[PDB]
């Protein structure tokens, strides 16, 4: 939902 | 002795969260990358902005230069990474191989090998030239998150949310080496250190940790911060004084001394996580980014 995996987080 | 990081530029543009910063190499460049699928170049001393590189389908979670400043990697949700040559924009290569979100690169130091780790919980080694995938690791048994090859290029550390740091013999793909502590959390980054002796980890429990390779040992560990969702960089600060440097979940960017384990500074500005930071290599220069709620970078120089 944020766009990326690593902005999405854990 | 302390440094004084003080903010010198706010370099706006991502229309999402900001997922990594890196300084290029040569020291000219900062290259980002962003939820919002774009790569954009700002100069490195003035914040400048430069240029957008376009491509990925979905948005990007690393990016990576080649050692002689004119290459980068960019791992995507889009399940590819693509190789860019800075200077004409071009994508070179796409590499496709993973099944699931590819969540970080780098290249190896002689820049013929890109290294990636994905979703899929595999690392997959990557000729650059022919854009093509030499080797494909059964790493982890989670997502993969950090990669990275050693000072020779002859080993890659990788780590996961299995809660293990693996280390790798590039040539042959054999696992030499697992590394954990007392407790099991997930361990959020890797890399090697400038010298090539100790692996620096990040884990979701709020510490980061100094490891020598060579004898499996934890040394140092590095707290205060807050880390336990985000997948947050950390660096080696080596044009002053030695410091560590990560973001935190308080909005803040932290500074430790590498030797002593106290924290020297913590810079404020940013208004969400501090998802990446990245040090200059020639100047006192850290540059920091932001997630969603925030979308910015800022630049912070010191006279130590």
């Amino acid at each position: 939902q944020t766009g990326s995996a690593r902005s999405e987080g854990y | 002795v302390k440094p004084n990081y003080a903010l010198k530029f706010t370099l706006a543009g991502h229309t999402k969260a900001v997922s990594s910063v890196k300084f290029s190499p040569n020291g000219e460049w900062l290259a980002s990358s962003s939820a919002d699928k774009l790569i954009k170049i700002w100069g490195a001393y003035d914040g400048k902005f430069e240029k957008t590189i376009s491509g990925h389908k979905l948005g990007i979670s690393d990016v990576a230069w080649s050692s002689d400043s004119n290459l980068l990697v960019s791992a995507s949700d889009d399940k590819t990474l693509k190789i860019w040559d800075v200077s004409s924009g071009k994508c070179l290569k796409t590499l496709k191989g993973h099944s699931n979100y590819v969540f970080c690169c780098n290249f190896n130091p002689q820049s013929n090998l890109i290294v990636s780790g994905s979703f899929d919980e595999s690392v997959r080694i990557w000729d650059v030239k022919t854009g093509k995938c030499l080797k494909t690791l059964p790493a982890h048994s989670d997502p993969v998150s950090a990669v990275h090859f050693n000072r020779d290029g002859s080993l890659i550390v990788s780590s996961s949310y299995d809660g293990l740091c693996r280390i790798w013999d590039t040539a042959s793909g054999q696992c030499l080496k697992t590394l954990i502590d007392d407790d099991n959390p997930p361990v959020s980054f890797v890399k090697f250190s400038p010298n090539g002796k100790y692996i620096l980890a990040a884990t979701l429990d709020n510490t980061l940790k100094l490891w020598d390779y060579s004898k499996g040992k934890c040394l140092k560990t590095y707290t205060g911060h807050k880390n336990e969702k985000y997948c947050i960089f950390a660096n080696f600060s080596v044009t002053g004084g030695k410091w560590i440097v990560s973001g935190s979940e308080d909005n803040l960017v932290y500074i430790w001394n590498l030797q002593t384990k106290e924290i020297v500074q913590k810079l404020q500005g940013h208004t969400d996580v501090v998802i990446s930071t990245a040090c200059h290599p020639t100047e006192n220069i850290i540059a920091s980014a932001a997630l969603e709620n925030d979308k910015t970078i800022k630049l912070w120089k010191s006279d130590c």
